[PDB]
RNA sequence: GAAAGCGGGGCCUCACGAUCCUUCUGACCUUUUGGGUUUUAAGCAGGAGGUGUCAGAAAAGUUACCACAGGGAUAACUGGCU
RNA sequence: GAGUGGCGCGGACGCUACGCCGCGACGAGUAGGAGGGCCGCUGCGGUGAGCCUUGAAGCCUAGGGCGCGGGCCCGGGUGGAG
RNA sequence: CGCGUCCCCCGCGAGCGCACGGGGUCGGCGGCGAUGUCGGCUACCCACCCGACCCGUCUUGAAACACGGACCAAGGAGUCUAACACGUGCGCGAGUCGGGGGCUACGAAAGCCGCCGUGGCGCAAUGAAGGUGAAGGCCGGCGCCGCCGGCCGAGGUGGGAUCCCGAGGCCUUCCAGUCCGCCGAGGGCGCACCACCGGCCCGUCUCGCCCGCCGCGCCGGGGAGGUGGAGCACGAGCGCACGUG
RNA sequence: CAGUAACGGCGAGUGAACAGGGAAGAGCCCAGCGCCGAAUCCCCGCCCCGCGGCGGGGCGCGGGAAAUGUGGCGUACGGAAGACCCACUCCCCGGCGCCGGGGGGCCCAAGUCCUUCUGAUCGAGGCCCAGCCCGUGGACGGUGUGAGGCCGGUAGCGGCCCCCGGCGCGCCGGGCCCGGGUCUUCCCGGAGUCGGGUUGCUUGGGAAUGCAGCCCAAAGCGGGUGGUAAACUCCAUCUAAGGCUAAAUACCGGCACGAGACCGAUAGUCAACAAGUACCGUAAGGGAAAGUUGAAAAGAACUUUGAAGAGAGAGUUCAAGAGGGCGUGAAACCGUUAAGAGGUAAACGGGUGGGGUCCGCGCAGUCCGCCCGGAGGAUUCAACCCGGCGGCGGGUCCGGCCGUGCCGGCGGGGCGGAUCUCCCGCUCCCGUCGGCGGGGGACCGCCCCCCGGCCGGCGACCGGCCGCCGCCGGGCGCAUUUCCACCGCG
């Protein structure tokens, strides 16, 4: 939309909206991020600190599916099933725990953010935080390993 | 969904359970009074004091 | 040069890019010389499947995938030999062959054998000379009754197992899975040493 | 909704335009210097048209 | 120092220096990429090597053969104030 | 405010609510910023049962007017298809 | 300027009219009228009084003995693409999005897929790293246990738009009085948000004491007190479109 | 994936790959090792069919190539020979007869109907109570404006004649006479090349990713790779230094088409025209300007002045106020006609006055209610019958339909659910518990529908009989009523 834009009523107007003392000339202060540590420091140090430097080691060939591992928390971790088997999980006398395969559902670790609705539940996940786990005990579950 | 589901503000506006829950209008307009000088014009002189 | 607080930007644009720009206005001709020439080969190929040949079932690598399946390229020499197919019939009569996978399970390999068996079952075989059958053909009922199959053969679904609700053992509760995570860590990573030590000892 | 989906949706049935890439460009031009009285543009490299 | 206390440099106001690279020091430290042992290398933390144009380019002249962009923001004339 | 006891067939305008109305104070302005344009140009989707050889665009004009202005609308002439 | 009644001393008359009264009216008049006069501001020409230096631009300062401009017509200068940020409109919402692919004149459009969400961005951070990865008191048994258990359980303070209760009260010649509607003394629940104090997660330091076992070890886990983080503390994101930088 | 791992005066900047989802999908062959009497190939001469891709057959003590290795078998997925089981008759290239992709040419609906405007119609109005006619055709172009119907075309899984392809039955020519499963017995491979040292370039590739020069130069339970230099050691993964190969991809050149929210002759290509032209440069090279009379030339016979260019009359045309570089005809600037003015260069803002130019189509001057005052006219009100239509409420009638409503039914199904469990598959122990995967069947959820009852509605969604009011039409009424037009200086 070129009728709603500001070009279109600076027509008259002399300098076109860029001042008549400092004009609009083409590259005044470089190109880019050009005077990094010489004439634009402060805007650099104020703004974007740490920029310049060296830190840690260089992992030269890094495929990213080796660090592979999406969580889950005790929050959202009764979703990945229906709410027919916690229902029914109560609804049955017998104690069954339904089981909970996390990574069905496309987790493989599970963290601890989460309180817990008071039902056993056996957790087939690949890896465990500690406060996760004790959280599950204290529920009074289990905690089976995937490989 | 709708965002209002009855959109008559014709019948909802004189409808009895909002008209009770209502002030009454002031419906009178006052336009500006000329100042008229009481010290010159006996009757305003009187009108105030 | 920079105003205020904004992100420091650095735009791949340096070189004569203007000249290198490819811009899409083939797009929907594209699609419709693919959609022609797809129908084109599936009304060649006639009565035989529109996507070709059967793809066999396979594992993706890396730790990230190994829980998916895929199809694979072709079935490899040693599922033949125990599905009892010869190589050089095997894509004569419809069937991706691979001479480079290997089979380090037997399960991804019993998984193929029984694909090849079903597959073998469905296949309904034309005489080589259409008035006089030979004894490896199927009969003139199925042979009438044949026809074009759409989409991919025998297609590769993803399905995974149904656990029902188990009352929770005393030592199930019991097994301390974070400790046993932490402590085969430090026996992967120290065990090196432990051995060179004991040697030394 | 209909004007604003009616506005974005009608913008995909339009065959592009352009101008030449080569035009304006395809002379041998140059500045004839500051002095010379003239208005110091580039000016069409000199002969007898 | 008997003790109250006083002392983490000079009675006080000055005496000094970033990224990169190097060099040393520290832990029974992490990593060296398919697994292990060992040199090596890379890391993490703290000092030093120095930028005196001292918030820190690596740097000699000449042009009367000279050239371009500008400047009355700036000299060589008049004119003005003194 | 509300309950139980002690003849004549009449009544202006209004309220495009994105409208209409009432009262009070205020109004310099370069660079610059924002808003409102029933200011103007050229093309596309809708719409005006639009205009037009009984004369479209364009152009000229001591003609008649509107608008704070950008501009615009009628009269007369020329012109010949939008 | 009525008495029928409330003290210390000596509740509705009726009219008519004039107006220094919430902004001007006349129920007053008089001329002149068809090719010679009436109106017509603006607009053509002229005269007179007052005012009045030539625009643009850089400049502390331009009418300048500063530069550009003889005159006229047509052309003629903040655009498009990618990136980012913030505001704004729309759709869905712990999601969101087919953009690449496939299916069945206008139309190279529109429609559809979900076992086409691969994937992108989001829902988790911190460490160079290996890695680790987001709330608890009390009540018994084992003035104490590493725990066996049992009940309940996402903080506190101050300010906070609204909401809630209601000491009393809102009339017609009274007295009780019943129902709705309404005002309000004072007293409570407290949204978002702000300030403060707690707390939890990751890194790192100081001090110390207990627990575990298919693998008793330079094994693994735990506690208290500061401290570094682009954190948690019952989500706001994604896609599209527009605006300014 | 990803502006990521990485490179970078670690500054400015630069910057891939694997995995994953698709588009497409296709695989193979030598040398070597070996066995088959060189079993192989090229060419001349004669004959026959018969080949605008020079090919098949017969014939020759015709000639050559080749053991310094041609062909058959055969290649890392193993191969070959010998023994025992097992079972086949059909692959391939070239003539034909017939039906069932493209290039060419010729064609196929309906108004020039009746009045009317114009120079000319394609405009305007009309065309049965059979909405002019056709319409699988209402794209576009031409035609004296503007045309579905005048013409070419357009539509059509429309017609006709030619010509060149593609495939299958089978007649018919030629060749080839060929399989697999298991043991025993042999065999197995590319060297100035890998590799290392150094040098230069290159890379995202960092103690060196790729390429190259020179020097050194291998091995065979080897060699290569395993993103940090090196030694020892397990493990994984390929088989380098020989070769061929479709499809999916790219395309401002070329031949042909179709389109556009693009430009409309100072624009758009430099080029709408005798444009890469004229012209310029010794040359390499540079490189313009330039569209439009009119529907139709009907392009001005003839008279007349002049040496002629040029005029003056006639004449054609709707028009020369369109006259051959001629549609429209702006401004600058110039000529002339009219008006006014004029010694402070002109021009300018404010305020008037004077004169023009046209305009009000000026010049006896506003209409509007009701009433009163006179006078005319009309078949005329109020009421009451008969009909049709509408409104509301019928506070709460009778019957219907709906529900981002709800409660029932032993009412009859669709999807769904990470809710549960009877038949069949393969195999394991020997018809055979139990294992295995895929179908069925119970249960929960939402939904669709049939019967039942409330609650809401019908104002985003209704009828019929009542009742009242209102309207319209026709009777009836017929004048102190009602209603029209005209005067009164009301």
């Amino acid at each position: 939309p070129s009728r709603l834009r500001k070009t279109r009523k600076l027509r008259g107007h002399v300098s076109h909206g860029h001042g008549r003392i400092g004009k609009h000339r083409k590259h005044p202060g470089g190109r880019g991020n050009a005077g990094g540590m010489h004439h634009h420091r402060i805007n650099f140090d104020k703004y974007h600190p740490g920029y310049f430097g060296k830190v840690g080691m260089r992992h030269y060939h890094l495929k990213r599916n080796q660090s592979f591992c999406p969580t889950v928390n005790l929050d959202k971790l009764w979703t990945l099933v229906s709410e027919q088997t916690r229902v029914n999980a109560a609804k049955n006398k017998t104690g069954a725990a339904p089981i909970i395969d996390v990574v069905r559902s496309g987790y493989y670790k599970v963290l601890g953010k989460g309180k817990l609705p008071k039902q056993p539940v056996i957790v087939k996940a690949k890896f465990f935080s500690r406060r996760a786990e004790e959280k599950i005990k204290g529920v009074g579950g289990a905690c089976v390993l995937v490989a | 969904m709708h965002k209002m589901l009855n959109t008559d503000l014709s019948r909802i506006l004189k409808s009895p359970e909002i008209q009770r829950a209502l002030r009454a209008p002031r419906k009178k307009i006052h336009r500006r009074v000329l100042k008229k000088n009481p010290l010159k014009n006996l009757r305003i002189m009187l009108k105030l004091n | 040069a920079p105003s205020r607080n904004g992100m420091i930007l650095k735009p791949h644009f340096h070189k004569d890019w203007q000249r290198r720009v490819a811009t899409w206005f083939n797009q929907p001709a594209r699609k419709i010389r693919r959609r022609k020439a797809r129908q084109a080969r599936a009304r060649r190929i006639a009565p035989r499947p529109a996507a070709g040949p059967i793809r066999p079932i396979v594992r993706c690598p890396t730790v990230r995938y190994h829980t998916k399946v895929r199809a694979g390229r072709g079935f490899s020499l040693e599922e033949l030999r125990v599905a009892g197919i010869h190589k050089k019939v095997a894509r004569t009569i419809g069937i991706s062959v691979d001479p480079r996978r290997r089979n380090k399970s037997t399960e991804s390999l019993q998984a193929n054998v029984q694909r090849l068996k079903e597959y073998r079952s469905k296949l309904v075989l034309f005489p080589r000379k259409p008035s006089a059958p030979k004894k490896g053909d199927s009969s003139a009922e199925e042979l009438k009754l044949a026809t074009q199959l759409t989409g991919p053969v025998m297609p590769i679904r993803n399905v995974f197992k149904k656990e029902k609700a188990r009352v929770i053992t005393e030592e199930e509760k019991n097994f301390k899975a974070f400790a046993s995570l932490r402590m085969a860590r430090a026996n992967a990573r120290l065990f090196g040493i432990r051995a060179k030590r004991a040697k030394e000892a | 909704i209909v004007n604003f989906v009616h506005t974005n949706l009608r913008k995909n049935n339009r065959q592009p335009y352009a101008v030449s890439e080569l035009a304006g460009h395809q002379t041998s031009a140059e500045s004839w210097g500051t002095g010379r009285a003239v208005a110091r543009i580039p000016r069409v490299r000199g002969g007898g048209t």
